[PDB]
């Protein structure tokens, strides 16, 4: 689902 | 039909035999027909797509603004398939990026009376009336392709900081998508530049989700933080005051906008404070003290991701400023951090890994 969970920190 | 076929033979005049004004004028007349006639568009795409495309994109020059605008409409009106190599006739680095980052667009067209009327008429119909916005749109819509574009990340950051557009979502997304995961030293210097630019924006821009994601993404490379270290306490103040402003939304929240915003500001804090112990001790971040006290006193059985993230960022602040928490406060923190570690371990190794590091001091 589309909830902000900061996966951005891993790219 | 014929009609379209003979029309096209005419309008697609040999570019090596015409002046740029005549070329421009035929392209204008083509765009305006296509804008007015979906049937002509279907015809082109079924039967003459490659010849029309090679004709439109035979020459590209970001200094010819009116032609460049027409060419952005063509790409948008009859796009080639995603992997068609003839998309390379629109050079990202030498045509699209320049157009995307230059806000100056002429308000008049040099030409006959009818040319000028035809141009006004087209402009009233185009999705965008300048190449800065059309070229951003093309780039993000059809060319999110693409190897990283050299010079894109700082040039986009400079475009945001000049502040001419009313919506940055597209600029930011293209900036974000042109940050690679294994940058060279040269990419890193570009990333440093861009980060210093975005970190220099008005405090308002620190509430813009697009900008925060760029800032998070740039700060994933710790060498960007070292090259920009003297700016970090200032960014930290801004972010810590913003979080403090919306502290009512940390424990509980019924706002998607406020929650995502706090998560992204805390994620950006985390990126800075877990790597720069000097910035972790910035005085306003230690005013997160107040909020942690609130939470500790009136315990809750339920801990949302945002509160967990707040506590992690707080543990970094406390540690760097030499805050000593009495044994109750320290054990509550250590304990909520360990539970957050068990949640995040299967989906965010970066956060887990930051929690572990911090628990060594508890």
């Amino acid at each position: 689902q589309n909830r902000e969970r900061l996966q951005l920190l891993e790219e | 039909t014929l009609k379209y076929s003979e029309d096209l033979d005419f309008i697609l005049s040999d570019n090596s035999m015409t002046t740029p004004e005549h070329r421009r004028n035929n392209m204008l007349r083509l765009c305006l027909d296509m804008m007015n006639n979906e049937d002509l568009c279907q015809y082109i795409v079924k039967y003459r797509h490659r010849e029309v495309w090679e004709w439109c994109f035979q020459g590209t020059d970001p200094k010819q603004k009116v032609t460049s605008l027409l060419q952005c409409f063509i790409a948008d009106k009859i796009p080639l398939l995603r992997h068609d190599k003839r998309w390379a006739m629109l050079s990202l680095e030498n045509f699209i990026l320049p157009l995307a980052t230059d806000e100056v667009f002429p308000k008049k067209i040099a030409g006959s009376r009818l040319v000028k009327l035809n141009y006004q008429d087209l402009l009233r119909k185009l999705k965008f009336t300048n190449t800065c916005e059309y070229a951003l749109y093309i780039w993000a819509t059809y060319l999110l392709y693409t190897e990283a574009v050299y010079g894109a990340v700082p040039a986009l950051a400079r475009l945001i900081s000049r502040g001419q557009l009313k919506d940055w979502d597209t600029a930011c997304s293209l900036l974000e998508n042109n940050i690679v995961a294994a940058p060279s030293g040269s990419d890193i210097e570009e990333y440093a530049q861009a980060f210093q630019t975005l970190a220099g924006l008005s405090r308002e821009k620190l509430t813009n989700e697009g900008v925060l994601k760029c800032l998070i993404k740039l700060t994933n490379h710790t060498t960007v933080l070292e090259l920009s270290a003297d700016l970090l306490p200032s960014l930290v103040r801004s972010l810590a005051m913003s979080v403090q402003l919306h502290q009512n939304n940390i424990v509980s929240s019924i706002s998607e906008i406020k929650t995502n915003l706090l998560i992204l500001q805390l994620g950006l804090l985390l990126n800075i404070v877990s790597e720069a112990t000097t910035a972790a001790s910035t005085e306003e971040l230690t005013n997160f003290g107040a909020v942690f006290r609130s939470v500790f006193v009136k315990k809750p059985t339920e801990m949302s991701f945002v509160l967990q993230l707040f506590l992690l960022v707080y543990a970094y602040s406390a540690g760097a400023a030499g805050v000593q928490l009495p044994p109750a406060e320290a054990d509550f923190l250590k304990s909520e951090l360990e539970a957050f570690a068990t949640d995040v371990s299967s989906y965010n190794h970066n956060i887990h890994t930051r929690i572990t590091r911090v628990l060594e001091t508890l």
